[PDB]
C-alpha cells in the first residue's frame, strides 16, 4: 500500500527537507489455500 | 532701436531657467536597455511518445 514518509538531513550545510511516499507497480498476485474447511488455513491473495 | 539685439544677446541666460520650467512640466519615459545575444535558440528535446504505466498484476 503507499506509504508516505518525511525526514530530513544535511547536503552542504543546508539542511535539506525531505517528503516521500512509496509505492509499487506491476505486483505479483501468488494465492494460497491450506484446507477449505472453515477451521483451514488461507491466504486469498499476498503480494509479491 | 539697435539695441534689441544686444539686449537679447545680455540677457539670453535666462533661457537656462526656461529649460528648467519645460523639463519641469514634460512628463519623462526611460529604457529597459535590451539584451543582445539571442544567437542560439534552442529546441525542446528528442520526445518520443509512448503508452503511459501500465498497471499490471
Amino acid at each position: 500500500k503507499a506509504a508516505n514518509y518525511q525526514y530530513n538531513y544535511l547536503r552542504d550545510g543546508e539542511q535539506v527537507t525531505a517528503h516521500t511516499t512509496c509505492s509499487v507497480n506491476g505486483v505479483n498476485n501468488f494465492s494460497y489455500n491450506g484446507g477449505f474447511l472453515p477451521t483451514d488455513f488461507g491466504i486469498s491473495r499476498y503480494e509479491v | 532701436a539697435s539695441l534689441i539685439y544686444r539686449q537679447l544677446l545680455t540677457n539670453s541666460y535666462s533661457v537656462d531657467l526656461y529649460d528648467e520650467i519645460e523639463q519641469i512640466g514634460s512628463g519623462k519615459t526611460q529604457n529597459v536597455t535590451i539584451n543582445p545575444g539571442p544567437f542560439a535558440q534552442t529546441r525542446y528535446a528528442p520526445v518520443n511518445w509512448d503508452h503511459g504505466e501500465i498497471n499490471d498484476s
